[PDB]
């Protein structure tokens, strides 16, 4: 009948999922460059910069 | 026009070749910042300003 | 390597540079190491005719 009796396993699963989600989300940051996608940078300008 | 009244034109709906501008040596300064001058032929824009 | 150039085109002599003679007559590697020297020779390498 009663749920929420297995909080520890759910905590483990949620922590792993959140870590993976933040890791995959970190892929959309400029870090000070002109774009967050590498193909546009490659296709918009020559190597030296 | 004078510098304090710089003349602005908007260009759109055209096919532009920039090689004919690069190869010509009539220009003393041909300085490009955000893009490589040789790649302009492979990019498509909208609402160009001159 | 020695040659004779127009006075204005002197700034074409640089690595990672493109131009008429810089693409059809003389090419400099991007990772070039060394020195470049140039001096006017109008009084010698020019003719009144």
């Amino acid at each position: 009948s009663t749920a929420s009796a297995l909080g520890k396993l759910q905590n483990v699963v949620n922590q792993n999922a959140q870590a993976l989600n933040t890791l995959v989300k970190q892929l959309s940051s400029n870090f000070g460059a002109i774009s967050s996608v590498l193909n546009d940078i490659l296709s918009r300008l020559d190597p030296p910069e | 026009a004078s510098v304090y009244a710089w003349n602005r034109k908007r260009i759109s709906n055209c096919v532009a070749d920039y090689s004919v501008l690069y190869n010509s040596a009539s220009f003393s300064t041909f300085k490009c910042y955000g893009v490589s001058p040789t790649k302009l032929n492979d990019l498509c824009f909208t609402n160009v300003y001159a | 390597d020695s040659f004779v150039i127009r006075g204005d085109e002197v700034r074409q002599i640089a690595p990672g540079q493109t131009g008429k003679i810089a693409d059809y007559n003389y090419k400099l590697p991007d990772d070039f190491t060394g020195c470049v020297i140039a001096w006017n020779s109008n009084n010698l390498d020019s003719k009144v005719g």
